[PDB]
């Protein structure tokens, strides 16, 4: 069992920084990605990243633009959202992946979920 | 000759067991131990080289001719029905093919089919390491068909049922071969009911090589503790120096004690041996220290005690502890 | 009865049988029931981050090709004959190395059913790669898994169930590690999407409780009783130079010889183990001993005092140090 | 649907099929894309100079002899048809041992498409050689490479392209190494000339950076705290000769004791390791500690100076010696 | 010099030929002559008690369905052809493991002669069992054994015999083992009687001499100075309790460091070696050694009579036992 | 250019050499050694990884056509006849198999074979440890016709026969790869005379690692003991401690000095060192125990002497040590 909290998004027109904390058996759930979705859309994949050893992947629309870091002793993913852009009006949300759940794009392979932040640009 | 082979291997379906449908097929196994090799006792595994032979009537290969027996090749065998005999505890088993596939198939004009094969196991045993290392422990060997159920294929012991060697060039050089006893019984699994046929090796550990490396060392050193008792109060460095450097030897001798137990992690008695003659050692050395406290500041007299009551509880323990292995 | 009527039987749904083609091609999925008989887990090694596992392998499914009239039996044939049938393209994600024992004979298991229902058991030994998280070791808690998924076949072809619910998987509790309990065992179906499409997966866990009595023999006695040791020191006098410098140092002595053996049976993770922890705060207090011989014997050239301080700080703040170690990892 | 028509559609592109002939034999080279699922890797290993990776390797090409019309549908065929099928002569250049794992059956896909386009994967386990500069270590970055190249056909036969650029190789960031974590992976295409011809070449590299927590607490610590365990024997008095004595050489017993079991879990290498260095460094400081106790002791049968001198100087030393090293090999 | 020609004369040899069936079946037994021509012996293993042998196995015998005329040459054909042909069921009854090299081919060889006579040799790598009494180790001596066998024919069908009398296995003379010196090697031919019937044997056994030049001097030479080292305290003062009591404890630690490092390299065998003896015979000096001292100090606080007592009877005691500890096992 | 292929495999023997009575087959080898693998000194064996070619003339594959080169798969290598070319000193081979057969086979219309094939080769390499760790070695690689005598396969370099790579990227971690030969010659053996082609590589050790590890420390120690000569002759306790100590401080250093050579019965200059610097620190403890005899009972001067002869005994020593063994 893993519990999922998100905080940091806010109502801006800018940078940043998304923190997503984690509780419970994070070890059976190595890798974090990051989702947003639209309204009227379905979920999108922004970012996904291993709790354990730090190599990042990111969607080309974020590419070079939002930065994931974590930290095993804080047990904290913080996402880094910079040059905002209108299109980045969605829902985020934090999940947990486990270890042979697949490929990273689907949220469908995600089993612990966060609330979800509403942010608008 | 060849007529003979031509005809019986024609029209024959392997695939099919002799009296499919008729009756079970009655297969008798008997085994010659060629050589039992070294126990894993980290793996829980030991190896067996034996001659594995089974006899079953097969009527679809009865021939009628002067030759009352028809000793073929190893290719022959793929061409008949095998019986397909596993052995249930085995991790890893091999058949040898130096220089030749080593497998006999003799057929005899009455249908009798002999088929024996040369085979190298490593069969599982779970051990039991308590009462380490006088321990005794049975290794089982259990082998039955894993497809065909106890209605279709029945197996069952000849006459020489397991054969042993001279036991002297054997590879077991820690246990020593004590006991045999072969077993029939029937196993219910979720695929169905399989009779399963076990033969259970008896080894008892040889102690000579453990005795020597842990047992004398150890009691020397907790001897060699109470030389600190007759050594007098005043000579602070010495008493000092004999109590810390025979702990610091018990700390070697401690590893080596276990250098070929698996990590199990209930007290094996060698462990209990070594840890208590680890206590005395230790108490030798508070004993000086509470010695030199009050005397420097009856308890006068410790060195008096300790003289009579350090030697007497370790000869107890000793009663205690070789009485309670060696027997029970 | 009649072994050629059998025969011609067999022959005849071998006959124009393609292997290549699955059951219901260009149909509804065909579902593959799959119920586990775990003979024994031969070993766990921390090192490698994997277990050994042998088992009897089974799958269930219906294929309508194989299906034949008038035999009233099921047809237990030779192994032999599943390279001419249809088997799943089941494969295990998290192995490392396999095998299928082939002594006497392949130990496969083909059985038939009037229906067409077809019965595929393999006694498989497995090495599965298993994460360890080693930083509450070694009173940690580990879940090993075991997946199982169709290589090729998609959901849309092939699907995946436990055959008899939480009952598919058996023998755990003859499982007898030397170093671990089986606490419990679970049983997950779910479906993985990839980028090729999404396939069926089946997935068994264990979770392995280590034992703790043989390290808290083999490696905290010790080092608690070579701590205790050292503070004998304090009792010692002063001006015993030799004596309380002897102790000191091969006290120190010591905890490096217990330090060097205990770190070997252990991956390199930079993570501080709880083993880890325990080892390097006693081989300090034994160090802060000796420095606190150092510091009398240089006063004493209030002696008495520091002595006494030493003596009620030290017993205190080494069970301050195992409190808080021990509520910290347990 | 019709299972018949699309077996008679399978037959008819085997029939008269040579797999001895590539795709446009005698025509322009035939383009092969390759990407790469990483499973896991298992092992680095110093001492023998490699790593074991376990991968889905896969492998996009056109082949027009195996086109097929009135079928819209990606025939995923069985494992065993790829004998009957032409594969590119791909290969490990440095691998040293790979094996295609087999359990229940080969880890193969064979998948085809309508225009000829023929999806080639296989899940293999590799161990390939990768020199290490081990100068630097514990403080060393590893960059281990894994070549692939075509064995027989030249660049006039074929020729190797990453499918998906960038993208072609996934699964890095799941990889968890004890020892290393993956700073960077690259992916280069380029051509080799050998004495034959030329050949394509594409070229995966992982760059590893070796995890120092566990030789800073395992080997650094223990060093340190002894040498200055060693420096306690200045403040010792001078006329205490067993007390100084004793604590000089039990210091070099339990340096030699460390040395001896931290140099076995490496491979002979000629050159200093950061690690040898500190190691022999620090075992100098203790022997000119009992040195300096030998001066001191012949002088006295100043001395006092001797040993202030000593205590200024020692720490100095060692701090001076350690600053230059953490500097030289960070 | 006609290819067309020999090819014909090959198929002519090979059709109609059975492989199943033994020259001259139902009739006299077959005659295979034997020779062995010796690579080297890559290994000798205590803990497995067993050994790797490296030869050129070849097998004499004459076939006269493969008698061809007209061709007056030595027919070498390729090593595929061995699988048409028969050959002896010739295996080895106390290997553990074997295989024949494969690269670049099979190291089959088969030479066919004018008058059927067949030529078949292999070069083979074995694992031998050898059963070791180690009661006197280091200084035991081996005799190792090859036996030759047939497997399924009994000496009515098949009959083994050394080709060449004692020259059949050559190549003794190179093998250069590190530790163990060839003395000698015999030739045995011989019938062993089973249940199933009498079948050929013949043995080819190794007597080996462990060489004693590397255990002199790195096991009994530091035992015996450690010995030596502990008479010293005999000379120094009784007084001196500090000095002498070190003495003795330190004594005790290296033989026991001694100790753990020798019987590492050896299986557990419950008889006592002649290493094992001397080992724990020094041991019980150096004990004996403190134990005179504390006599000393407890009479003391004569006690110059027990010293000098113990310093004529512990050398002569220590040469005693060395002198009947040399004979029994020289 | 597929009626090509089936031509020549039609009416085509491969169980007989091209030239069968006609003369020798001349065969053309030549060796690209991608890399050499660590050298086991316990086994005695060391790996190298190569591009095994080789080259000869079979008139039976001559085809006339525009294209004259016919790069084949590696099914076709098992149609036509291949030598049967094997390494004598190899313990264990393999050909890799990943992802396919690492086997290339072209063959032109001039009727040249070319048959180039990935190997792995744990070759024999029989090591004279004396003078360890400044031995130098050279390691042969010896391969010939396993069936085929001179008087039917001659084997011959081309004129590029042992070519090597960078040199930096070979996995010799502890030798220094210095120099290559390869020879040509006959061995008669029992079945008859065979062409043997030898190539030689020489490998010098780096002896970095080793007297880092014990030269510098066993000296060291060897220079405690004489510290114990400065000490004056009252103080026992410090000089029996310091003598002792630095005993069991080499003998700590003399186990890990011999863990990785084998079980070779011949003194290394490594054990002789080990061995001479156990005597010098054994010597000054005895030292002491004769000057603390007498002086409780010149000789009174022994310490004086002590400074002088045992730093110029180990100081000539290493002299003769270091010259006898890096020159000779
Ligand atoms: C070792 O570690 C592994 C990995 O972390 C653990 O595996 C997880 O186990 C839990 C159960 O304990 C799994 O949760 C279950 O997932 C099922 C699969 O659902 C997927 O597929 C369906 C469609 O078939 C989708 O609709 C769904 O979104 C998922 O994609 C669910 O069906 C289960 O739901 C059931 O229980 C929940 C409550 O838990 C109810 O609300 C539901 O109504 C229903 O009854 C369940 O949620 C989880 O998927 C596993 N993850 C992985 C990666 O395998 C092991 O449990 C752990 N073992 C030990 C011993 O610690
Ligand atoms: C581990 O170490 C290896 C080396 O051992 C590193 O691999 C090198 O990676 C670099 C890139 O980081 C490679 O450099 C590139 O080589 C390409 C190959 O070009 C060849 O072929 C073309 C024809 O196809 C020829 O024209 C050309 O002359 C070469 O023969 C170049 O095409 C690349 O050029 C591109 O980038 C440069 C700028 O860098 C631009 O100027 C160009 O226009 C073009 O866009 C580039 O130069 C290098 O070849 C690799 N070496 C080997 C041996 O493969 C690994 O990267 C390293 N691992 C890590 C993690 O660092
Ligand atoms: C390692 O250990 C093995 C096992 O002990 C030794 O092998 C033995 O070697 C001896 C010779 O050194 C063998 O003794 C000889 O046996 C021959 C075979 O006899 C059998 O078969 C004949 C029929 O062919 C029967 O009649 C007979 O009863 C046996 O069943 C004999 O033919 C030999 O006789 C010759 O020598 C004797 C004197 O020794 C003369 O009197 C005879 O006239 C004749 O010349 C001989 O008796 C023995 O059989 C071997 N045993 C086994 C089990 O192999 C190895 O030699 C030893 N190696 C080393 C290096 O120590
Ligand atoms: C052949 O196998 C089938 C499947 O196992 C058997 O059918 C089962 O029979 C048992 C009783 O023997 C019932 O409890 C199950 O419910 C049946 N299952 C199904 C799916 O039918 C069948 O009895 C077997 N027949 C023979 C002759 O052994
Ligand atoms: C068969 O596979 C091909 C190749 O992957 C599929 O073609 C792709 O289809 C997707 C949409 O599903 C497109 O986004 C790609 O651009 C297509 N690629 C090419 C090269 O055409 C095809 O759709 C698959 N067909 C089926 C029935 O699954
Ligand atoms: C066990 O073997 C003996 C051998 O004589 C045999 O008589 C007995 O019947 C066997 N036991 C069983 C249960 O078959
Ligand atoms: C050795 O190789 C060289 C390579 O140029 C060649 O010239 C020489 O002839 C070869 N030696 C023999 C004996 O073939």
């Amino acid at each position: 069992q893993v519990q999922l909290v998100e905080s940091g998004g806010g109502l801006v027109q800018g940078s940043l920084r998304l923190s997503c904390a984690a509780s419970g058996h994070t070890f059976n759930y190595p890798i974090m990605g990051w989702f947003r979705q639209a309204p009227g859309k379905e979920r999108e994949f922004v970012g996904a990243i291993s709790w354990s050893g730090g190599s990042t992947s990111y969607a080309d629309s974020v590419k070079d633009r939002f930065t994931i870091s974590r930290d095993n002793a804080k047990n904290t993913v913080y996402l880094e959202m910079n040059n905002l852009k209108p299109e980045d009006t969605a829902v985020y949300y934090c999940a947990a992946k486990g270890r042979y759940s697949g490929g990273l794009y689907y949220p469908t392979n995600y089993d612990y979920w966060g609330q979800g932040t509403q942010v608008t640009v | 000759v060849t007529v003979i082979l031509n005809n019986l291997l024609e029209g024959y379906d392997n695939k099919l067991r002799p009296d499919i449908g008729v009756k079970p097929t009655l297969i008798h196994t008997d085994m010659y131990v060629n050589s039992i090799g070294p126990v894993n006792a980290i793996n829980m595994e030991y190896t067996i080289d034996i001659f594995f032979a089974q006899t079953w009537y097969d009527r679809r290969l009865k021939f009628n001719s002067t030759i009352k027996v028809l000793r073929l090749n190893s290719n022959m065998v793929g061409k008949i029905w095998i019986p397909d005999t596993f052995f249930r505890n085995s991790k890893k088993a091999d058949a040898h093919w130096i220089t030749t596939p080593n497998r006999m198939l003799r057929i005899w004009n009455d249908g009798r089919v002999l088929y024996t094969l040369r085979l190298t196991i490593d069969a599982e045993c779970q051990l039991q390491l308590h009462n380490f290392p006088m321990d005794e422990h049975s290794c089982p060997l259990e082998f039955s068909s894993y497809g065909y159920p106890r209605e279709e294929i029945v197996y069952q012991w000849k006459r020489s049922s397991v054969e042993v060697g001279d036991t002297r060039s054997w590879r077991l050089y820690q246990f020593s071969f004590v006991g045999l006893r072969n077993t029939t019984e029937v196993v219910k699994t979720t695929s169905g009911d399989y009779v399963v046929m076990s033969v259970y090796f008896d080894l008892s550990r040889r102690m000579g090589y453990f005795t020597i490396q842990t047992y004398i060392p150890c009691t020397l050193i907790v001897v060699l503790s109470w030389v600190s008792f007759w050594i007098n109060k005043d000579a602070v460095p010495a008493r000092t120096s004999l109590g810390i450097t025979t702990v610091l030897t018990m700390t070697t001798l401690s590893t080596i004690a276990r250098k070929s137990l698996p990590k199990v992690s209930y007290v094996t008695a060698m462990d209990l041996f070594v840890s208590v003659c680890f206590i005395f050692v230790f108490s030798a050395l508070v004993e000086y220290g509470t010695l030199h406290y009050f005397v420097s500041n009856r308890i006068a007299k410790m060195d008096s005690y300790a003289r009579i009551f350090f030697p007497t509880a370790f000869c107890l323990f000793n009663l205690v502890y070789w009485v309670s292995y060696l027997y029970l | 009865g009649n072994m050629s009527f059998v025969k011609e039987t067999v022959d005849k749904l071998l006959k124009g049988y393609d292997i290549r083609l699955r059951p219901d091609f260009g149909g509804p999925p065909v579902c593959v029931g799959m119920n586990i008989d775990i003979a024994s887990i031969d070993m766990v090694s921390e090192v490698n981050m994997d277990y050994t596992l042998t088992m009897y392998f089974q799958q269930y499914w219906r294929d309508k090709r194989l299906a034949y009239s008038g035999i009233p039996l099921n047809l237990t044939l030779d192994n032999r004959v599943a390279d001419q049938l249809w088997v799943p393209d089941t494969y295990f994600l998290n192995d490392k190395k396999s095998f299928v024992h082939g002594v006497t004979v392949k130990n496969r298991m083909i059985r038939l059913h009037p229906d067409g229902t077809v019965l595929y058991g393999l006694r498989i030994t497995t090495t599965a790669a298993c994460m360890m998280d080693l930083r509450r070791y070694p009173l940690d808690e580990q879940n090993c898994t075991l997946e199982i998924e169709s290589y090729g076949y998609t959901t849309d072809d092939i699907e995946f169930y436990w055959r008899g619910g939480d009952k598919a998987v058996t023998g755990v509790e003859r499982i007898e590690l030397p170093q671990f309990s089986i606490v419990e065992h679970r049983l997950v179906s779910r479906n993985v999407v990839f980028a090729t499409g999404a396939y069926p997966r089946l997935s068994l866990s264990f979770r392995l409780k280590r034992n703790i009595g043989y390290f808290i023999l083999q490696t905290y006695m010790p080092s608690i009783l070579i701590t205790i040791l050292s503070w004998v020191s304090f009792w010692i006098n002063y001006d015993a130079s030799a004596a309380r410098v002897a102790l000191g140092i091969t006290t120190v002595l010591t905890m490096t010889t217990i330090n060097t053996h205990l770190r070997e049976t252990l991956p390199k993770i930079p993570y501080v183990k709880a083993i880890d922890m325990y080892l390097m705060g006693c081989f300090v207090f034994v160090f802060l001993a000796l420095l606190e011989y150092a510091f009398v014997n240089y006063i004493f050239f209030d002696v008495n005092a520091i002595d006494r301080w030493s003596r009620i700080v030290f017993p205190f703040t080494f069970s301050l140090f195992n409190l808080v170690y021990w509520l910290y990892y347990v």
